RNA sequence: GCAUUC
RNA sequence: GCCCGGAUAGCUCAGUCGGUAGAGCAGGGGAUUGAAAAUCCCCGUGUCCUUGGUUCGAUUCCGAGUCCGGGCACCA
RNA sequence: GGGAGACUGGAAUUCCUGGUGUAGCGGUGGAAUGCGCAGAUAUCAGGAGGAACACCGGUGGCGAAGGCGGGUCUCUGGGCAGUAACUGACGCUGAGGAGCGAAAGCGUGGGGAGCGAACAGGAUUAGAUACCCUGGUAGUCCACGCCGUAAACGGUGGGUACUAGGUGUGGGUUUCCUUCCUUGGGAUCCGUGCCGUAGCUAACGCAUUAAGUACCCCGCCUGGGGAGUACGGCCGCAAGGCUAAAACUCAAAGGAAUUGACGGGGGCCCGCACAAGCGGCGGAGCAUGUGGAUUAAUUCGAUGCAACGCGAAGAACCUUACCUGGGUUUGACAUGCACAGGACGCCGGCAGAGAUGUCGGUUCCCUUGUGGCCUGUGUGCAGGUGGUGCAUGGCUGUCGUCAGCUCGUGUCGUGAGAUGUUGGGUUAAGUCCCGCAACGAGCGCAACCCUUGUCUCAUGUUGCCAGCACGUUAUGGUGGGGACUCGUGAGAGACUGCCGGGGUCAACUCGGAGGAAGGUGGGGAUGACGUCAAGUCAUCAUGCCCCUUAUGUCCAGGGCUUCACACAUGCUACAAUGGCCGGUACAAAGGGCUGCGAUGCCGUGAGGUGGAGCGAAUCCUUUCAAAGCCGGUCUCAGUUCGGAUCGGGGUCUGCAACUCGACCCCGUGAAGUCGGAGUCGCUAGUAAUCGCAGAUCAGCAACGCUGCGGUGAAUACGUUCCCG
RNA sequence: CGGCCAACUACGUGCCAGCAGCCGCGGUAAUACGUAGGGUCCGAGCGUUGUCCGGAAUUACUGGGCGUAAAGAGCUCGUA
């Protein structure tokens, strides 16, 4: 257990959280609500490729804000993803919600994106060393990255003993707190098991 | 201290005799951190001094402890498998520490029912050379001069 | 000074 | 067969005065070691072969029995 | 110092004889055998005798090799240079063969001081047929024979020619510079060293003294073992030497070099590593976890450091995964498809330990399409704290918060690799500097973030109260006040920045000023590339395997709390630096809604009753502590220490305290007198000691864990020794 | 039908049964075991065993070596 994650580790000074709201004796039904309502979002957009999900509450308003690579397939041009979404939404939130479908300006620097790019691609069975090769040089082509570091730990290849490899290229300064980190995790589903696969996406450093 | 000496604490003064041998000697009675109670300990047993010589106290436990000082001392040394104690000289710090060690000691060991009628009757006793403290220090230079051949390792 | 083995 | 000496702790051996059962090794529990061994520290273990007799009392003093070491069983 | 013979010299060891003179000597890491006290050792003189030749004396000379060193004399072998007088290819090598051939050994005869196989004792050790000590015989020496082996090595057969140089040194010749000083310098011939080209080599290295370029002759090799052994033979007094197989067996055995790791290798540095200290543990009682043993079950996991008050931040039921028994099956819980519904679901009665069963009351919306729901009956399927952490993801420990771990492009090497990353200096640091076939970069280091220490500015409720008013029988209590605190926002401040001396006019270092703080101010957070097939399939997730009338699932009771023992982490003690009674002072942090709960009243007390006031800087947790300070009493006693155990009587929570809760009161009054070998923590607000709060939680096995403040030490010469 | 060496997957047993010229494959996920599907090379033949040459410059005349890998006789003299 050697690498703390790299978002709470700045949580509060170079990150911020994935939801707001204050409440005292609501805390915890609070809390149960935003379970229910990420198990329900993190399995139904699964194929539209989800990177954050902010929840912001008051009242009884439920503000979703779902961040996607393309809201193509979150919203059918006749409404009927954010209906069915709506629906199950407040069935199980019991209030009225929101959904700000948004969409996300640099796919290829989202560390949670390029880690579900290349867990698809593990999936798809294609040699982890050009996913891998993949993912950094797109990256790193883009205007912000200064450095970017991917690892794939599993039964990589099928083989039956475990392996843990990462490609680097760049800075990749997890130690220090100013340092703009964006971290992603994914585990890639495959016939002989599970294969994580984690990104780390420098972007220059933040001064606040 | 293997990058050298480490600085030494400054002792303040006592207020009742302005000697800082008795605030030091109020650090070697300390038990727990319970200073206040080793104060009183160590004024009592002055007083207990003062009545039972007349004379003045701080007088007497300076006496007392040059009756007590080791000038000479045994360091341990392992040299062939043989073990040689070697005679080495005391810097005249560790002197009065020891010398101090000693006395609270020994006065823990008495017989009287209270430490500070233990304390000032072992006081009393250094003073003439007649105490454990003082037997102590004679054995303590008998096994440095039984074992001056061994001065030669100087270490 | 002494210090065998896996 | 005759004459001696034996027979005591799991093993090899002291003890004897009629008021005892003690040593070394082994064994048991700690300690040391990554772990064994060696080493160090605390412990337990006896119809004193059996047998009757003397005695207030027998490992010990007598007789007998079983087993075992020694020296003998010779002359025509 | 080439060999042989003869004679001879001095130092030293040993012994002997005689003085002088005592009680020790001798030996080792430390001792003991040993020699002495019957006169040793030591010291002086004289005598005997044997062996080896200090200084000179060297990586120097001579010899075919083995080898050769005191001096002298006698006999004798080889080499080198100069001169070309002489012979005229007479040369080279050499199967067999012959001779020489270290040391040990063997035969016969001498000699035998010292040394010394074997052999004795002593010591060391588990043993010690050894290393170390005391002795000690063959032998070592001589004469004459024998033997014929050595890492007999340059691990390199002999002869000849050729192929850059530089520099030592031994033996000769000669030219110049000239004093003619002469290690002045050159040339030349013959040795012997070092370093280096070309060339060679697998590399290491060799390199005109070849392992280079070539020619002549000889010896020898043909995978490792078996085996330089057997058999035969020859030689030998013997030991044994020489010549020299096969069967069988292995998929290698080897050479050199590389990166690591390791060393009872070296150098240089670190860390409560040791040392210096202070307090503990191992002994006792109890709490808690574990091993072991029990058991119907004592669920599962962890199990050197890095398991063992660990998963458990809360086992009476529940939890719960286990055992016994009673139930139940599309199931306690999802979702898709067939087939019937009109209800499901509630609320009560009785039977049952409960699960559950049964019986009475209650009971649906659009619109005919259905919908939500289930009567339910099926079928896919659900559900497994079932297996494999050695198939896995994720999460974590660990070495180690150690300073290290690597890459790109060059360059060197046949190549693995190397360089960078080494060296000198410096740092807490691969920290930085200076060099430097390296030039740069990345992850680590450091900094950025939090907290604590100082000040400034902004701001006054629920916090503060100096200066003014009004109240207390009590208090900022109250009017009010920004002045001090404090709370929380923004900011300043520490930079080796400044001064003096060290230094490569370098890093960095030692000291001083100023300042709240000084030299990464103190402490958190932060764990590089990897390692241990470390831990976890029982948080979760997951590949594969297994169960589906059970290994799923509901319930009552029991178990996880057993106890002849053992280990581990703690707590309370053994007391007077204390126990008990009375009085009295000074905290921080935190918690509170079917919760924290004040006054008053009732109980000896746990607590009861009742409920003020607070979602809280407000009220409650007393106006919040204990240690502390003052006074009195006990008086060294198994006690007025200790508080285990056990008897009786109670309180509270909970459906319920038998197994198996905490607390209170009365009685009871165990072991325990500072703990064996051994072993642990700590370098300053630290250790030691004292209370307070929180999470989990109805209650608690809490002495645990996380945190908070109070009181406050001792010692660190130092790196010889142990561990990393 | 692992690599040489042309031709790969599933199921069945899991250090067993077995395979194999050499290195080596079988330890409840095997392109190496057995079977099946598919494939490859040959074809009235295809494999195996035995035997000789090759690869083997591994007895080297062509065409090798002896400092440290196996290998310079301990050193000379001298006969053919
Ligand atoms: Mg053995
Ligand atoms: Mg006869
Ligand atoms: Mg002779
Ligand atoms: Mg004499
Ligand atoms: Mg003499
Ligand atoms: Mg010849
Ligand atoms: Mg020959
Ligand atoms: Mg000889
Ligand atoms: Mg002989
Ligand atoms: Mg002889
Ligand atoms: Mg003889
Ligand atoms: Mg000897
Ligand atoms: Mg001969
Ligand atoms: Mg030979
Ligand atoms: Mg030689
Ligand atoms: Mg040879
Ligand atoms: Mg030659
Ligand atoms: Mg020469
Ligand atoms: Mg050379
Ligand atoms: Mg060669
Ligand atoms: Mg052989
Ligand atoms: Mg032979
Ligand atoms: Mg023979
Ligand atoms: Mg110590
Ligand atoms: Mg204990
Ligand atoms: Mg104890
Ligand atoms: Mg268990
Ligand atoms: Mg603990
Ligand atoms: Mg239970
Ligand atoms: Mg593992
Ligand atoms: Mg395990
Ligand atoms: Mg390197
Ligand atoms: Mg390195
Ligand atoms: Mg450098
Ligand atoms: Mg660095
Ligand atoms: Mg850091
Ligand atoms: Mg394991
Ligand atoms: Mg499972
Ligand atoms: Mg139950
Ligand atoms: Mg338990
Ligand atoms: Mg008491
Ligand atoms: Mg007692
Ligand atoms: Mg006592
Ligand atoms: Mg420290
Ligand atoms: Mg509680
Ligand atoms: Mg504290
Ligand atoms: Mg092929
Ligand atoms: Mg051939
Ligand atoms: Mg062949
Ligand atoms: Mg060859
Ligand atoms: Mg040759
Ligand atoms: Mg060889
Ligand atoms: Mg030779």
């Amino acid at each position: 257990g050697q690498k703390i994650n790299p978002h709470g580790f700045r949580l509060g000074i170079t990150t911020e959280w994935k939801s707001r709201w204050y409440a005292d004796k609501q805390y915890k039904d609070y809390v149960k609500e935003d379970v229910a309502i990420r198990k329900l979002l993190a399995t139904g957009l699964e194929r539209a490729g989800i990177a954050d999900v902010e929840i912001e509450r008051t009242r009884d308003r439920v503000r979703v804000d779902i961040h996607t690579a393309r809201p193509g397939i979150v919203i059918g041009r006749r409404g009927t993803e954010a209906d069915r979404i709506r629906a199950d939404l407040e069935k199980l939130t019991g209030k009225q919600v929101q959904l700000n479908i948004l969409e996300v300006k640099n796919p290829e620097s989202q560390a949670q994106l390029v880690a579900q790019g290349v867990a698809e691609q593990l999936s798809n069975r294609v040699a982890f060393r050009r996913a891998m090769r993949k993912a950094i040089q797109s990256a790193m082509r883009q205007p912000n990255v200064k450095g970017i570091r991917v690892q794939c730990s599993g039964r990589l290849g099928g083989a039956e003993m475990s392996r843990s490899e990462f490609y680097r290229e760049g800075r990749v300064p997890l130690h220090t707190l100013r340092a703009d980190i964006d971290y992603g995790l994914y585990e890639a589903k495959t016939t002989f098991g599970r294969i994580g696969v984690k990104v780390w996406i420098y972007k220059g450093d933040i001064v606040g | 201290p293997r990058k050298g000496p480490a600085p030494k604490r400054p002792l303040v003064n006592d207020p009742v005799y302005g000697s800082q041998l008795v605030t030091q000697l109020v650090n070697k009675v300390l038990l727990e951190g319970k200073k206040s109670l080793a104060e009183r300990i160590v004024y009592g047993a002055l007083e207990q001094a003062r009545e039972k010589t007349g004379t003045d106290p701080v007088v007497t436990l300076k006496r007392a402890l040059d009756n007590v000082k080791p000038a000479l001392e045994v360091r341990s040394r392992r040299v062939g498998g043989a073990t040689y104690q070697v005679p080495v000289e005391v810097r005249p710090d560790r002197s009065t520490t020891l010398a101090l060690r000693w006395l609270v000691n020994f006065s823990r060991q008495r017989r009287e029912k209270t430490m500070v009628e233990r304390l000032a009757n072992e006081i009393l006793d250094a003073s003439n050379g007649l105490g454990a403290s003082v037997k102590r220090r004679e054995d303590t230079h008998k096994m440095a001069e039984a074992n001056r051949a061994f001065a030669h390792y100087r270490w």
